[PDB]
């Protein structure tokens, strides 16, 4: 598996149709500051389906979709397509090749396709969890990531260490049931002090 | 005045109590010995990998409470070629730089992935340093694809394409390319 | 660096005036040259000194001078 092609039209600052086609080996992005080399890793981000505003650097429809220049007006929609080579069949995909796309409407309505049949962001996402590049994969590494290896308090090291041992689906699981112990208890305490007031 | 339907609430809730205190326990258990696994795994690449990337020195990675596998956090002890071998906190900006990509190629080895878009991750690596780092992409190329945003030079050189990002209008990026290898 | 190359482009295009092709600018460059020659005719594209011409990606691209 490897990226064949990203598609973006209507993107941040791509306000006409770019087309990256990635070889097999190492492409660089290179370019002048606030030029927008990297919107091309939000975009990347963005059709695999990262909701998080913090790791979209903007993550809003109004930061998602071309707002206007001195060059152009602002744009309705935001289109990005993520082309992957499945030669290797490691999305569990029966196509040679999987197409991922994403867009929103400056109306806030959003679509999500994998190879151009209309889906839901959850069936992107598990698509690569399945897959092992979900969430906690190395698959896309930002200077953030660095900073919390370097931070001085040892929680944020160690969760690099635990997004590596692929711990976050036990963590959830644990914080969901000390939810609903909490819970439980909690409408049982309400129930009593309504019963207490009818006494 | 006592009721049924609060009794069996009362009910209801010891018994949910007794299930999920045992998936708690197991959720522990899953994350106390992944960690402790995975834990293994990279510390076995790290002297390796951060030697690569430095030209020589050594490194180590330990466990700040090994008896808390729960909650310890990660002391990463390097020695760059030249100096002395110092808790990474004590190092330069440009060492300590170094030594965190060290160990995010060091977890690549364990998780490995088929595809790595790396964005500006050696901005504040010393200019000497480099090379190394651009030269171990090319040679781990053969396994991982590399997506490489980056303001540095070296990091460029070994690059197969190059794709330029500019705005030649204003506040449109436009995108031109050339191959390199 | 970078700015020296800029205007070496610069006053190489008000010689020919026609196209120029990328490679053309310096015969047989090689690649670290080429890296500062490709960030240069980038960065003068953004100061709205020169146009760009490119059909595909990797086909071959052509330089005119702005003003
Ligand atoms: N909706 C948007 N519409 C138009 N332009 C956008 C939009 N979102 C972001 N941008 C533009 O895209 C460019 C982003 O530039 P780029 O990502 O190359 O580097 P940067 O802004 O310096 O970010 P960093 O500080 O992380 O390096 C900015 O000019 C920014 O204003």
């Amino acid at each position: 598996m490897f990226l064949k092609r990203l598609d973006v039209i209507g993107f941040k600052s791509f306000a006409e149709r770019i087309s990256v086609d990635f070889v097999k080996g190492v492409t660089a992005v290179v370019g002048p500051n606030g030029s927008g080399k990297s919107n091309i890793t939000d975009a990347i981000r963005w059709v695999l389906g990262e909701q998080s505003a913090r790791s979209l650097r903007g993550g809003k429809m109004e930061d998602i979709i071309f707002a206007g220049s001195d060059s152009r007006k602002r744009l309705n929609l935001a289109e990005v397509t993520l082309t992957l080579d499945n030669d290797d069949h490691f999305l569990p995909i029966d196509f040679h090749e999987v197409s991922v796309t994403r867009r929103v409407y400056r109306s806030g309505e959003s679509e999500f396709l994998i190879n151009n049949q209309p889906c839901r962001l959850k069936d992107i996402i598990d698509l690569f969890m399945d897959s092992g590049l979900g969430k906690e994969a190395f698959s896309i590494i930002s200077q953030g990531k660095v900073e919390e290896i370097l931070s001085s308090k040892a929680e944020d090291r160690r969760s690099i260490f635990e997004e590596a041992a692929g711990v976050l689906k036990y963590k959830t699981r644990k914080k969901k049931a000390e939810n609903k112990l909490f819970e439980t208890q909690d409408n049982l305490n309400r129930v009593e002090d309504i019963l207490h007031e009818l006494e | 005045m006592r009721y049924k339907f609060l009794s069996e609430q009362k009910e209801d809730l010891t018994e949910a109590k007794n299930t999920l205190f045992q998936v708690i326990e197991e959720m522990d258990e899953e994350m106390t010995k992944r960690f402790n696994d995975t834990f293994v795994q990279i510390r076995s690449h790290f002297d390796q990998v951060f030697r690569s990337l430095f030209g020589g020195g050594r490194a180590e990675l330990r466990l700040t409470d090994p008896n808390d596998l729960l909650h310890s956090g990660v002391e990463i002890i390097a020695q760059p070629p030249g100096k002395k071998l110092q808790n990474l906190n004590l190092l330069s900006g440009g060492e300590r730089a170094l030594t965190a990509i060290a160990l995010l190629f060091s977890i690549l080895k364990v998780r490995p992935v088929p595809f790595c878009v790396l964005d500006q991750v050696e901005a504040a690596l010393d200019e000497a340093n480099v090379f190394r780092f651009a030269q171990y992409l090319k040679k781990y190329s053969s396994d991982t694809q590399f997506i490489v945003i980056t303001h540095r030079k070296g990091t460029m050189e070994e690059a197969d394409v190059l794709y330029g990002v500019t705005m030649q209008e204003s506040g449109v990026s436009k995108v031109i390319s050339v191959k390199l290898e | 660096p970078i700015e020296a190359r800029m205007n070496e482009i610069v006053h190489s295009l008000k010689s020919r005036g026609t196209r120029i092709n990328f490679m053309d600018l310096f015969p047989y460059e090689q690649k670290e040259h080429l890296v500062v020659t490709f960030l240069a005719v980038l960065e003068l594209m953004k100061n709205q000194l020169v146009l760009i011409e490119q059909e595909h990606n990797f086909s071959d691209i052509y330089i005119t001078g702005s003003e």
